[PDB]
RNA sequence: CGAGGGACCCGGUGAAAUUGAACUGGCCGUGAAGAUGCGGCCUACCCGUGGCAGGACGAAAAGACCCCGUGGAGCUUUACU
RNA sequence: AAGCCUCUAAGCACAACCUGCGGGAACCCGUACCGCAAACCGACACAGGUGGGCGGGUGCAAGAGCACUCAGGCGCGCGGG
RNA sequence: GGGGAUGACCCCAGGCGGUAGGGGAGCGUUCCCGAUGCCGAUGAAGGCCGACCCGCGAGGGCGGCUGGAGGUAAGGGAAGUGCGAAUGCCGGCAUGAGUAACGAUAAAGAGGGUGAGAAUCCCUCUCGCCGUAAGCCCAAGGGUUCCUACGCAAUGGUCGUCAGCGUAGGGUUAGGCGGGACCUAAGGUGAAGCCGAAAGGCGUAGCCGAAGGGCAGCCGGUUAAUAUUCCGGCCCUUCCCG
RNA sequence: GGUGGAGCCUGGGAGUGAGGGCGCGAGCGAUAACGUCCGCGUCCGAGCGCGGGAACAACCGAGACCGCCAGCUAAGGCCCC
RNA sequence: GCUGGGGCUAGGAGUGAAAAGCUAACCGAGCCCGGAGAUAGCUGGUUCUCCCCGAAAUGACUUUAGGGUCAGCCUCAGGCG
RNA sequence: AGAUGGUAAGGGCCCACGGUGGAUGCCUCGGCACCCGAGCCGAUGAAGGACGUGGCUACCUGCGAUAAGCCAGGGGGAGCCGGUAGCGGGCGUGGAUCCCUGGAUGUCCGAAUGGGGGAACCCGGCCGGCGGGAACGCCGGUCACCGCGCUUUUGCGCGGGGGGAACCUGGGGAACUGAAACAUCUCAGUACCCAGAGGAGAGGAAAGAGAAAUCGACUCCCUGAGUAGCGGCGAGCGAAAGGGGACCAGCCUAAACCGUCCGGCUUGUCCGGGCGGGGUCGUGGGGCCCUCGGACACCGAAUCCCCAGCCUAGCCGAAGCUGUUGGGAAGCAGCGCCAGAGAGGGUGAAAGCCCCGUAGGCGAAAGGUGGGGGGAUAGGUGAGGGUACCCGAGUACCCCGUGGUUCGUGGAGCCAUGGGGGAAUCUGGGCGGACCACCGCCUAAGGCUAAGUACUCCGGGUGACCGAUAGCGCACCAGUACCGUGAGGGAAAGGUGAAAAGAACCCCGGGAGGGGAGUGAAAUAGAGCCUGAAACCGUGGGCUUACAAGCAGUCACGGCCCCGCAAGGGGUUGUGGCGUGCCUAUUGAAGCAUGAGCCGGCGACUCACGGUCGUGGGCGAGCUUAAGCCGUUGAGGCGGAGGCGUAGGGAAACCGAGUCCGAACAGGGCGCAAGCGGGCCGCACGCGGCCCGCAAAGUCCGCGGCCGUGGACCCGAAACCGGGCG
């Protein structure tokens, strides 16, 4: 039947117009203590590199 | 379940056989396999001694059939013979006001 | 050493697993490291009958020992539920 | 437990039961053959297994053991060198 | 890249080993549009050949023999579409090979007869084996395998005229023998009753349930095949009637 | 300089992730292994197509589009097979 | 003690003078059907032809080393030149 | 001293002819899938069987001691006594055989049902009959259980038991697999077990839905939408509202009040129950009393009656001859004919005009259906005020433990409840997702309901469906032979010829088997007989082998033989030279690693729904249909519910060519406009934007690669669970 879309990548990733995918960046939400302000305010959605060839997969049907 | 073209006795004329037309008085019908048997082919069948009906030894007996669908018949002062009507009060066979 | 039932010959019926095709020699080397088939030398007319089983890594069973599989079961306990 | 022997309840004692004398009726299934093998069970005319009874005589002390033989069967369903 | 008659035809330069792979171009089979058509007894599909023709090919034409009634362009499409491997499957035929075996080491020999054909079938004379059986009588079990007549298509571990093999015709006779119309044990079913989602499971009385109890038959003859049943003698039992 | 099945970007599509030999630079080993694991390159794998090394994948030459009864050469040889 | 006849006990169960034996010729949990065309990163097989290019056995990670995701190597198409 | 020819017990290669072998080619009496019509049977004895019946009968089929059958009616009109032969018999225009409907009989078993029973057997009771009939036997009725109404107990009538390919509802209910382990989850409330009913079932007239003061029973399809949501937030599971459609039907009953009878009895003035009037509601309805009154007019079945029509048998139904090859004309040649019929099949071969039927039109005595259409009846019909008597009791509601909806305990609603507490009757309650107030919707704790939807034992028509290793397991005398105690497993086996015209007769031979002769177009078309391949086994001819060593081959020279007028070609190897079978798995195979005895046949990368990319088209800021409706039954249109994109950010609020992070126009991430075909010279070189490439710009369809869910390239487990057989 027809395919159903990944609500964990639904709920984690944003896939923009022109193709890009948007997610945030790791190492912010456990512990943030011994962490400069660069550190804790460098959190500012990294990009994805020849993943989202296999990551808009899953983002399928309502993109 | 098929009945046939033709009656018991009515004269019936023959068009594709080995003979190519002879009038003959059709004896007998035969609708099970579908084949009249009515005066023209003769036949050299083999027959046993050991009845005996012949009583010297003998090769030729009763007859051989003709398949239905060659033969057609006529009525009885036309030389029309080809079609079929009925229903006149009656399963009569009348064509071109020939009788049966 | 002797006797009987087989083995051997003849008359009759007459299978079986195996089987790539084979016109299938020995030695010394090479080749996946144990050669009838590759190279060199030597021997050998063709085809059989009875026997031995040394070879064809001969046959049977997709190792029965060992290891792997996030294989499956039997059993144990203060391993979990 | 039943047949059979005996005593009684309801009932019946013109009935009912017992012993004789004469006359009738007695129904449904099995019934052959093999049954310790060629016919049963073993894919087979298979050296296997299959319950009960009769299962002789003579001699070995006795005996269903052993040896032979009555009645009964059999030469084993491939033979000849 | 060029002559660019755009030539989808010829020149120039370079390249053309290849697995797993990536890509391009074709052949063959079933069916369908073309097909209310075309080819086909002067011979269709299929089978056996060709040293013939075309194509780098899967192949396609043409010629000959057999065959007897179907096949189908060109241009396209849909695939149950191409086999040598899977200790693949199914059917046939080989090797093993005229080889092992032919089934308890109880044992055969001979003369006649039938018959086309006899070590094997029938009769006769010897020899051997079992004889607490390799003999006889029943219950299991098997279901006509029993007998006669006619035969060897197939079977009998050989042959076979024989057969427990085939065809046809007969053959099993019961008040007293073994079972039911008698009874009961283990066990099963099961009025009442009890329990469980349903199917159902226990279960008194009663019923079924046997090589258990009771109940009236012994001897001999008869057929090729039936016998305590048919027959001869003889003795009994159950029930009913006067 | 270098027009080459050279490069650069995007998208589609696989396979591979057991390697091995040889020379050098090394480790472990024993300065042993056709032993294990790296790097620099080649070859086999995928060139078991060819010639030589007798035969042999990696030692040498050479990179097989097809055909010819034509020559010249690479490695290796010129006594005969 | 042996045995005939009629029965009862059964699959995570029965039975067992206890071997994990036997339960219809194979029992560390039978047989038949269905789920079920279960799963298998584990073996084997995978069928017409021609042409062009052409690999890898490497790196980074995984209750993982015989399998994987990405990168490296290859091919096709479209652009840069 | 020498040497070539030569011998073939036998072999090898090639050629020709045979046998075994049954593939290929061609046909169907066959089943497969779709479409509709239709869809329960049965104590008045089902589905299915055992046994028996034919003059002779092995089997299949039809029947049941009335036994390949009997009676009545309709069709049918000349051949019959089934497949099915053979001997022997009789029937039919005075309407045989055959088909359909209604009847009768219908042994025995089987729900089995008098009882027992190991199914197809045995034994009975009561009432009548028969045999001489008391004892013995037979025949014809009745005798099982359960739930109801009457019958005060006795008994009499009405139903149920069992089966049915698939479907449906309710009660139980798994495990392997997926998460690359795996216990919550998925598989899945699926397979499976039980119960009842049906031609469907279930559900159904709101104590609904959910935001609009909106819709208005229920079922099914497409959308919404893989959206909201749930989930070790992993695997994965997955709506609902609304809309476009198919269909459209709504009702009955308890309660308050009233009449009769019965029960307890204080026979009082009330209680308990069945009947008759009275009520079916959210706009609150309704009981009693008063007023408006008039219904005596209308609606109307889902009930009943009749009928159109359909089914179980059928019928009519246009149009051709001659000659030739041949055994056969339908081919071919000439002249024609019909068409509301030129679909198909058979006809010795290839036919519109030879036959059966297709086009079209008629056909019911009798029995079913009659949802379609006309009639009848039951049943419904109204407004204001007073009274607050009634509106579905261990029930709502609360707590704990549960299932369903996407809801897995999370903030956890609603629908049913296993247990505990526990009321009210419109100033009473439930819902709008913990909960409170307001505002909206509806009356639960009783029941029924057609139509639209699923499936095919069976009937027929169709098929880019098949053609005996295919297709269902069976085209054939199949769920048979055979295996297994049993549950169960499970085959192979089609073809002579136009017509058996099936080979009379002679001879050999015991027979079988043939050789002749004959029929036949053909007899290698001979009776399991069309075509008849390969492996395999032989026979006859050419070449070569008894001094040569090889995965058996290739090249060269020569000899021998055979074709061709010749040139040349074909079969063989005596010698020389060169040479490690195929595939897999591998760093690596001729491998003493695996598979293969040979031949013929079967077989392995598709398909549904979707996503991405490329390609051929259509249209373009638009593209585009699904479900369904209307048409011949091989013809298309209608049908904008819906989907993608045109504007995107942000978690959302919210904003927008800008958004967010942030106090901010710092700064950054997302998008934005950047110009392709470009006569655009409108005459201002800012050129605004134009003939104009179907494009930046996207959609629909086709064709390919790949992917996910489905078994997904195929084969193969050790095992697990459910139901049963032993
Ligand atoms: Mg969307
Ligand atoms: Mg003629
Ligand atoms: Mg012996
Ligand atoms: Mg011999
Ligand atoms: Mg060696
Ligand atoms: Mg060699
Ligand atoms: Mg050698
Ligand atoms: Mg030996
Ligand atoms: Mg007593
Ligand atoms: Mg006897
Ligand atoms: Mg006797
Ligand atoms: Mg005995
Ligand atoms: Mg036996
Ligand atoms: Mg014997
Ligand atoms: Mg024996
Ligand atoms: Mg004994
Ligand atoms: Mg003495
Ligand atoms: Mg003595
Ligand atoms: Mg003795
Ligand atoms: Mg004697
Ligand atoms: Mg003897
Ligand atoms: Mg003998
Ligand atoms: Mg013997
Ligand atoms: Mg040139
Ligand atoms: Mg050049
Ligand atoms: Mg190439
Ligand atoms: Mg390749
Ligand atoms: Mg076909
Ligand atoms: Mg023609
Ligand atoms: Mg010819
Ligand atoms: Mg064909
Ligand atoms: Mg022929
Ligand atoms: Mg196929
Ligand atoms: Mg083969
Ligand atoms: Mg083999
Ligand atoms: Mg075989
Ligand atoms: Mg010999
Ligand atoms: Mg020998
Ligand atoms: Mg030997
Ligand atoms: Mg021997
Ligand atoms: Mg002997
Ligand atoms: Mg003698
Ligand atoms: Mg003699
Ligand atoms: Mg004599
Ligand atoms: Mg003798
Ligand atoms: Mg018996
Ligand atoms: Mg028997
Ligand atoms: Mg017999
Ligand atoms: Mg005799
Ligand atoms: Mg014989
Ligand atoms: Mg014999
Ligand atoms: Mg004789
Ligand atoms: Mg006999
Ligand atoms: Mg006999
Ligand atoms: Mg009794
Ligand atoms: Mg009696
Ligand atoms: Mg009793
Ligand atoms: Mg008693
Ligand atoms: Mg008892
Ligand atoms: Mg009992
Ligand atoms: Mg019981
Ligand atoms: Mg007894
Ligand atoms: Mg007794
Ligand atoms: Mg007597
Ligand atoms: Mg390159
Ligand atoms: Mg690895
Ligand atoms: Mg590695
Ligand atoms: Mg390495
Ligand atoms: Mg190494
Ligand atoms: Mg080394
Ligand atoms: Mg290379
Ligand atoms: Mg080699
Ligand atoms: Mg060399
Ligand atoms: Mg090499
Ligand atoms: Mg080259
Ligand atoms: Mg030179
Ligand atoms: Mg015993
Ligand atoms: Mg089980
Ligand atoms: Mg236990
Ligand atoms: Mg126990
Ligand atoms: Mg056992
Ligand atoms: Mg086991
Ligand atoms: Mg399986
Ligand atoms: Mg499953
Ligand atoms: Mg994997
Ligand atoms: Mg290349
Ligand atoms: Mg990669
Ligand atoms: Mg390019
Ligand atoms: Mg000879
Ligand atoms: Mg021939
Ligand atoms: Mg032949
Ligand atoms: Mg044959
Ligand atoms: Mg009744
Ligand atoms: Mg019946
Ligand atoms: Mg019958
Ligand atoms: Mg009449
Ligand atoms: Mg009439
Ligand atoms: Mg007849
Ligand atoms: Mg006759
Ligand atoms: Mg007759
Ligand atoms: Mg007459
Ligand atoms: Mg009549
Ligand atoms: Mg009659
Ligand atoms: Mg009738
Ligand atoms: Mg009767
Ligand atoms: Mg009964
Ligand atoms: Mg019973
Ligand atoms: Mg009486
Ligand atoms: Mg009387
Ligand atoms: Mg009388
Ligand atoms: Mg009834
Ligand atoms: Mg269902
Ligand atoms: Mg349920
Ligand atoms: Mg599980
Ligand atoms: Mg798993
Ligand atoms: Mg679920
Ligand atoms: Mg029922
Ligand atoms: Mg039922
Ligand atoms: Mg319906
Ligand atoms: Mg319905
Ligand atoms: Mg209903
Ligand atoms: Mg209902
Ligand atoms: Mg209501
Ligand atoms: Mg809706
Ligand atoms: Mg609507
Ligand atoms: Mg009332
Ligand atoms: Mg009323
Ligand atoms: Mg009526
Ligand atoms: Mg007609
Ligand atoms: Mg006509
Ligand atoms: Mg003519
Ligand atoms: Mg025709
Ligand atoms: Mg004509
Ligand atoms: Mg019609
Ligand atoms: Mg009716
Ligand atoms: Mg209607
Ligand atoms: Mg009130
Ligand atoms: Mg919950
Ligand atoms: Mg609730
Ligand atoms: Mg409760
Ligand atoms: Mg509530
Ligand atoms: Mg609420
Ligand atoms: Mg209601
Ligand atoms: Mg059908
Ligand atoms: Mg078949
Ligand atoms: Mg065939
Ligand atoms: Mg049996
Ligand atoms: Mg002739
Ligand atoms: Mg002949
Ligand atoms: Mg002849
Ligand atoms: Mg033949
Ligand atoms: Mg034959
Ligand atoms: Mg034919
Ligand atoms: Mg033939
Ligand atoms: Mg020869
Ligand atoms: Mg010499
Ligand atoms: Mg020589
Ligand atoms: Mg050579
Ligand atoms: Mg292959
Ligand atoms: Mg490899
Ligand atoms: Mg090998
Ligand atoms: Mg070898
Ligand atoms: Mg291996
Ligand atoms: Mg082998
Ligand atoms: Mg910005
Ligand atoms: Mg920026
Ligand atoms: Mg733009
Ligand atoms: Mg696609």
């Amino acid at each position: 039947p027809k395919m159903k879309t990944h609500k964990g990548a639904k709920k984690r990733v944003k896939i923009t117009a022109s193709g890009k995918v948007v997610a945030m960046k790791t190492g912010k939400r456990h512990l943030n203590w011994q962490k400069s302000g660069k550190e804790i305010r460098q959190k500012g959605r990294k990009f994805v590199l020849a993943k989202p060839e296999a990551e808009r997969i899953k983002l399928l049907l309502p993109y | 379940r098929v009945k046939m073209h033709v009656k018991k006795g009515d004269t019936v004329l023959v068009a594709s056989g080995k003979y190519k037309g002879r009038v003959g008085k059709v004896k007998e019908v035969l609708p099970k396999k579908y084949a009249v048997i009515v005066e023209g082919v003769n036949i050299v069948k083999k027959a046993v001694r050991v009845s005996p009906k012949y009583p010297q030894g003998g090769f030729i007996e009763k007859e051989a059939p003709l398949h239905a669908s060659k033969v057609r018949p006529i009525c009885p002062a036309c030389g029309k013979p080809t079609r079929v009507r009925k229903k006149f009060l009656e399963n009569g066979k009348k064509i071109r006001v020939c009788a049966k």
